[PDB]
C-alpha cells in the first residue's frame, strides 16, 4: 500500500469508518501505568507503527517498522467543588488510539 | 547471527592457526602459477620470446572496473550543434552555404595511405568515436523569449550562423527572413507545465540520427526495466542467504526527475567465457571477489588423549606428527590444498619432489592414508592428477606392509601393481583402493553421488550443487543421523582394513575424527554453492568434460592449473577446518562489476566485426593487413581497466591469428546503452562518404574558366565560382578504369606518363577507383598556388597511389577598373583533379533559401527537470517493496 | 613430473636427446667385459651401511 502511496490514505479510511486494525502477531510485551491527571501526548494516540521515507539519488525508499511495546494505562478522574458542569465537556474530544 | 556457527558442545573449539581471505589468496594464486613457469624456464634451455611474468595489483583492478560505472556517455548542453555557416560572396543576393560537420570530419584522423594498415584502422575507429561523441546530447534548459503572444525560440538555439550576411542584404530581404526567424515557434507553448520544449532547428544527418536513438532509449528504458533489474538481484540474494535490511524500494518517480539506465543486471555469461585463453583469468577473478574471510581451526586436543588421574594418560598413535609445527613453506602448501578443494576440477595437485630435505620415513606412509580419505578421484571430477593418484598408492602399499606389530598373513596376487594383496586374518581385498579414474574406487565419491542438480540457479550456466562425500549443507542445522552414525562409504571401508591389518590403534584415531572430518566438508559445500556462484564460475558444458579429457589426453581449452604440495602438508591440511568468519567486502557490488566488464567486452566485439570486412571490401588499400592489426587498434581505443582483466595470465602474448578471428565470429552480445549507440554509429558509416574519404577520384584536363564579363554587377550578382567537385559523374562509356595493379605495372615500365597524355589530349576521363583517399575542402578568393592546380591523385617516390586530394573553391572578386579581357591570357592554365562526393556540402543558394534548412524536429526539456543516473544503485542489498510477478 | 605440468604445456615442443629404456645387449656386447660391468655396478648402486 505504501508502494502506491495509499498507505496513510487507507489507514485514515479505516479510522473514519470506526473500524479496528491489527498489526502482525508479535507477542508485544505489556507495561502497566497509572494516571490521576492528564496523561501526556505519547500515552494517548501512541502509534504502534512507524512510516518514514528517504530518498537516495532520486529513488524514494521507505522504512516501515512495527512497535513491540504496549501500554495499558488507567485514568482516575479527580473533580473539585468549584467545577461547573459545562467545564469538563470540551468542544471537540481528544482521541485515544491504543486498545489492548 | 547464523545458525551453523553456534557451537553448543565444545568439540568444534580449537586454537586459531591462521587466517586467509579473498584478496590475499588471489594475489597468492597468481604468485604460484607464474613462479612455476619462471622456475622451469630457468633450469632448461628454453627457446621462446622474452615475455614477462609479473603479478598485477588485483585489488586496484577491481576498483577501476567499479569506477567505470560512473561515466555518462551522453552530455548535457544548453545549445545544439551549429553544423552550418555561410561564406559571403561579391554578390548581394547569393551566398554559398558551408556544412561544418564535413569540415570537422576531415581533421579527426590521418591521411589514409596504402602502406600502413594499423594506422588505417585507428583512423577509421577515431571517426566512429567522433559521431558517437558529437551527437549524444540532451538539450536541457534552452533559452527562449516571448514575441507577440506566440512562444518563439532564441536565434542562437537553431543551427544557422548568419552574423556575417546581415550587412550585405537589402531592406526587403532582412524582413523576409525575420518573418521566418520568428516562425520557429515553440510547439503549443501557450499552456503552462508542458514539461517539454518542441522546436525546429538544423543539424546534420549522421549527428541527428544518433540523437533520435538517445531519445528512444529513454522512451523505453524506464521503471519497468529497473523493476526487472532488482528482481534478479533478489534471486541471487535468495541463494547467497544475505541478510536484508528493513528499508525497501518504492517505485515513486518524481515529476521533475528523469532516470537513465546504461546497464542491465541479467548478464549473458557466455560473453565472459568466450574470451580466448581466459580460463585462468576467470579463476583469479572468482577468488578476488567471492571468497569469505576465514580462519583455520585445529581440532580439540582431547580427541586424541585422555588424562585419567595425574600421570596416567592415553598416548595418541601419531604423537610425533601432532607434536609438530609447519614452517613457512609447508604452511604455504596447506593454502594450495584448500584452494583445490573449493575449485574442484579447475585446480589439480601434484607432488613437488625436492632432494634437499631429509624427512622422517613415516611421514610419507601416513600421508598415503590421509590422501585416500581427503581427496576425490571419482567419476565426476578430480582434485589430484593421474600421477599423484599413482604415488598415493605406493605410499599406502609401503604402509600396509610395514608391520611393526606381529605379522598378519598376506596373499599377493598375480600382478605386480601396488595394493594387489589380501591383508589380514579375514583377508580383506585391498585392490579396491587402487585408483581408477572412470569410477573412483579408492578415493572419495566411491558409492556417493557427489554432483547433483536440485533447483535452477540464478546464473543459467552453473546449475550444479557440489556435495562432497554425500553431505548437504543442512546437516549443520538439521542433522539426520546420531553422532555415532555420522559416516560415509569412502571412509568406513578404510577403517575396516586398517583394523584388519593389525593397525587397530591407528584406526581408533581416524574413527574419533569422523565428526571433525564431515564438519569440514559441510563448510566446503557451504562455500562452493553458496558464495562461489558468480559469472566467473565454470560452466556446466566445460565442467562435464574435464575428467574424460584428463584420461584420454585430449586438447582442452580449459586446461586446469596444476599446483603441487609436499608430503607433510597432506597431514597439516587434515587437521584444519576453514570456518569462515565474514563474507567478502565486494560481494554485493560484484554483479555491477560483472556487468560493466561484460558490456565493455561486447562493444569491442562489434567494433572488431565491422573492421574485419575492410579487406574483403577494399582489398587494394590493405594488401599488408592481417587480423592482428585491428586487434591492436580496438585495444588501444579501449579502457585500460578492462584490458587488465583480459591480460591477467598474460594471454595477450600467447594468442594466435585463428583464436582472435573465432571470437569475432561468435554470437554473444551483452546489451547496454553504449552498445545501442555504437551499433547505430556503424550503420551511418557503412558508405564512408560521411567519414570524408572516397574512391571516386577522376583525372581530366580542363582549363580554368575565363568569364566574359560585360556588366560588372550582373557578373557579381550571379556569384561566379569555380569548383573541381562534380555534380554528376561521367558515363560508363567514355571513361577508362584504372586499378592499383594496372598503374603499378605501367610505372616501372615507364609507360605511365605516355599513356596519360594520350588520354589527356583526346578529351577522355580516367578514374582511379579502388583506394580511398582523404578529402580536404579549401576556399580561395585570389589565384591558388600551382600545387593545387596541377596536383595529382598519385605521387612519385614506383608510385604512391593513396595521395590525399583537395577540393578548392575559386571565387572571383573584381573591381570597377578591371579590363574585360584582363583575365584573358595568351596561354591558359589547366587543372586535372576532379572528384565526386554525392553529398550537398557546399552549394550556392539565394538569400530566400538561407533558412530553408530548418527542418530538424528537436525535443528539449524545461529548466525545472533533473537528469539523474541510477546505475550506481544496482547492489544486492536492496530489496524492493512490491515483488515482481 | 614437475616439468610436464606448468600451464604452458599445451603449446610446447619437448626435445629429448636420449631414449630411456636401454637395450642392455649393447652393454654386454663389449668383448671380455665382465669385470668392468661389475665395478660399475658397485660404484653406482651399492649402499653404505652399519
Amino acid at each position: 500500500q505504501a508502494n502506491m502511496g495509499q498507505f496513510r490514505a487507507a489507514l485514515r479510511r479505516i479510522m473514519d469508518d470506526d473500524d479496528w486494525v491489527r498489526f502482525g502477531g508479535v507477542l508485544r510485551t505489556v507495561r502497566v501505568k497509572f494516571y490521576d491527571a492528564r496523561p501526556p501526548d505519547d500515552v494517548l494516540q501512541g502509534l504502534p507503527f512507524s512510516y518514514d521515507t528517504n530518498e537516495r539519488g532520486g529513488l524514494a525508499y521507505a522504512t516501515i517498522k512495527y512497535a513491540t511495546e504496549t501500554t495499558i494505562f488507567y485514568l482516575i478522574y479527580n473533580v473539585e467543588f468549584s467545577n461547573t458542569p459545562d467545564s469538563l465537556v470540551l468542544i471537540n474530544p481528544t482521541y485515544t488510539m491504543t486498545k489492548v | 547471527q547464523r545458525p551453523e556457527r553456534i557451537k553448543t558442545t565444545p568439540y568444534l573449539e580449537g586454537d586459531v592457526l591462521s587466517s586467509d581471505s579473498g584478496p590475499l589468496l588471489s594475489v597468492f594464486a597468481l604468485q604460484e602459477i607464474m613462479q612455476k613457469v619462471r622456475q622451469v624456464q630457468a633450469d632448461y634451455m628454453t627457446a621462446t620470446r622474452e615475455v614477462d611474468f609479473t603479478v598485477p595489483d588485483v585489488q586496484k583492478i577491481l576498483d577501476d572496473i567499479k569506477a567505470l560505472a560512473a561515466e555518462q556517455v551522453y552530455k548535457i548542453v544548453k545549445v545544439p550543434s551549429i553544423s552550418f555557416r555561410h561564406i559571403v560572396m561579391q554578390s548581394r543576393d547569393r551566398v554559398l552555404r558551408v556544412d561544418t560537420y564535413y569540415e570537422e570530419m576531415s581533421q579527426v584522423g590521418d591521411v589514409i595511405t596504402e602502406d600502413e594498415p594499423e594506422k588505417f584502422y585507428s583512423t577509421i575507429i577515431k571517426k566512429v568515436r567522433f559521431i558517437r561523441g558529437k551527437g549524444s546530447f540532451i538539450l536541457h534548459d534552452i533559452p527562449t523569449r516571448d514575441h507577440r503572444g506566440m512562444e518563439v525560440a532564441e536565434p542562437e538555439v537553431l543551427g544557422v550562423e548568419f552574423k556575417n550576411v546581415l550587412p550585405v542584404l537589402t531592406a526587403e530581404h532582412r524582413a523576409m527572413i525575420q518573418n521566418a526567424l520568428d516562425g520557429s515557434i515553440i510547439e503549443n507553448g501557450n499552456v503552462a507545465t508542458r514539461d517539454v520544449d518542441v522546436f525546429i532547428g538544423a543539424c546534420s544527418e549522421p549527428v541527428y540520427r544518433i540523437y533520435n536513438r538517445l531519445q528512444g532509449y529513454i522512451e523505453a528504458v524506464q521503471l519497468q526495466e529497473l523493476r526487472n533489474s532488482i528482481g534478479w538481484l533478489e534471486r541471487l540474494g535468495h541463494r547467497k542467504r544475505i541478510t536484508y535490511s528493513q528499508e525497501v524500494l518504492t517505485d515513486f518517480r518524481r515529476q521533475d526527475t528523469i532516470w537513465v539506465l546504461a546497464l542491465q543486471l541479467p548478464v549473458n555469461p557466455q560473453v565472459v567465457w568466450d574470451v580466448p585463453r581466459s580460463s585462468i583469468a576467470n579463476l583469479i577473478m572468482n577468488i578476488a571477489t567471492c571468497l569469505p574471510t576465514g580462519e583455520y581451526i585445529a581440532p580439540n586436543p582431547r580427541i586424541s588423549s585422555i588424562t585419567l588421574t595425574q600421570r596416567i594418560t592415553t598416548t595418541g598413535p601419531f604423537a610425533i606428527l601432532t607434536g609438530s609445527t609447519p614452517t613457512a613453506q609447508q604452511l604455504n602448501d596447506v593454502r594450495k590444498i584448500y584452494l583445490a578443494l573449493m575449485f574442484p576440477g579447475q585446480i589439480i595437485l601434484d607432488l613437488k619432489i625436492d632432494p634437499g630435505e631429509r624427512m622422517d620415513p613415516a611421514v610419507r606412509m601416513v600421508a598415503g592414508v590421509v590422501g585416500h580419505l581427503l581427496f576425490t578421484a571419482g567419476g565426476r571430477f578430480t582434485n589430484l592428477t593421474q600421477n599423484m593418484a599413482r604415488q598415493l598408492d605406493i605410499a599406502l602399499n609401503d604402509y600396509l606392509l610395514y608391520m611393526y606389530n606381529t605379522r598378519v598373513q598376506v596373499n599377493y596376487g598375480p600382478t605386480g601393481e601396488p595394493l594387489d594383496f589380501q591383508i589380514g586374518r579375514n583377508q580383506y581385498d585391498c585392490n579396491v583402493f587402487r585408483a581408477d579414474f572412470a569410477t573412483g574406487t579408492g578415493y572419495n565419491g566411491w558409492a556417493t553421488i557427489d554432483v547433483e542438480y536440485r533447483e535452477p540457479a540464478p546464473y543459467v550456466h552453473a546449475q550444479r550443487y557440489i556435495r562432497y562425500c554425500g553431505i548437504d549443507s543442512r546437516e549443520l542445522i538439521n542433522p539426520t543421523t546420531y553422532g555415532i552414525g555420522m559416516t560415509y562409504h569412502c571412509y568406513n571401508e578404510m577403517l575396516r582394513m586398517l583394523v584388519a591389518a593389525g593397525k587397530d590403534s591407528e584406526a581408533a584415531y581416524f574413527r574419533s575424527m569422523l565428526p571433525f572430518h564431515m564438519v569440514r566438508f559441510a563448510r566446503i559445500n557451504q562455500i562452493i554453492n553458496e558464495d562461489l556462484h558468480s559469472v566467473f564460475s565454470l560452466p556446466d558444458d566445460m565442467f562435464n568434460a574435464l575428467l574424460p579429457d584428463l584420461i584420454a589426453g585430449a586438447h582442452q581449452n580449459a586446461d586446469p592449473v596444476v599446483l603441487d604440495v609436499s608430503w607433510i602438508s597432506l597431514w597439516f591440511a587434515f587437521n584444519r577446518s576453514f570456518e569462515p568468519t565474514h563474507r567478502n567486502e565486494m560481494l554485493e557490488v560484484a554483479p555491477l562489476i560483472e556487468s560493466v566488464y561484460a558490456s565493455e567486452l561486447s562493444v569491442m566485439k562489434v567494433d572488431m566485426r565491422h573492421l574485419s570486412l575492410m579487406q574483403r571490401r577494399f582489398p587494394d588499400v590493405l594488401i599488408q593487413a592481417r587480423p592482428s592489426h585491428f586487434w591492436k587498434a580496438v585495444l588501444n581505443d579501449s579502457p585500460e581497466a578492462v584490458k587488465a582483466v583480459m591480460n591477467l595470465s598474460h594471454s595477450h602474448n600467447f594468442i594466435n591469428i585463428r583464436d582472435m578471428m573465432r571470437w569475432v565470429m561468435l554470437p554473444s552480445l551483452q546489451p547496454s546503452l553504449k552498445l545501442a549507440l555504437e551499433e547505430e554509429a556503424w550503420a551511418a558509416a557503412n558508405d564512408f562518404e560521411d567519414l570524408m574519404l572516397t574512391d571516386q577520384v577522376y583525372m581530366h584536363r580542363d582549363m580554368l574558366p575565363e568569364p566574359r564579363l560585360d556588366d560588372i554587377e550582373r557578373f557579381r550578382q550571379e556569384g561566379f565560382y569555380y569548383t573541381n567537385m562534380l555534380e554528376a559523374p561521367p558515363e560508363i562509356d567514355r571513361v577508362v578504369q584504372y586499378t592499383y595493379e594496372i598503374a603499378r605495372l605501367q610505372a616501372n615500365m615507364g609507360q605511365f606518363r605516355a599513356a596519360l597524355r594520350r588520354i589527356m589530349d583526346d578529351d577522355d576521363w580516367v578514374r582511379f577507383g579502388g583506394v580511398l583517399r582523404t578529402v580536404r575542402v579549401k576556399f580561395y578568393d585570389a589565384r591558388p598556388p600551382d600545387d593545387v592546380l596541377q596536383g595529382l591523385p598519385f605521387s612519385y617516390d614506383t608510385i604512391k597511389y593513396a595521395t590525399e586530394t583537395t577540393i578548392f573553391y575559386l571565387i572571383y572578386n573584381v573591381e570597377f577598373s578591371n579590363t574585360p579581357d584582363s583575365l584573358v591570357l595568351i596561354n591558359p592554365t589547366y587543372t586535372m583533379t576532379k572528384v565526386f562526393i554525392n553529398k550537398r556540402i557546399v552549394e550556392r543558394v539565394r538569400v530566400g533559401q538561407i533558412l530553408a534548412v530548418l527542418n530538424r524536429r528537436f525535443v528539449a526539456y524545461k529548466g525545472k527537470m533533473r537528469i539523474m543516473d541510477i546505475t550506481q544503485s544496482l547492489k544486492m542489498g536492496t530489496k524492493l517493496a512490491a515483488p515482481t510477478v
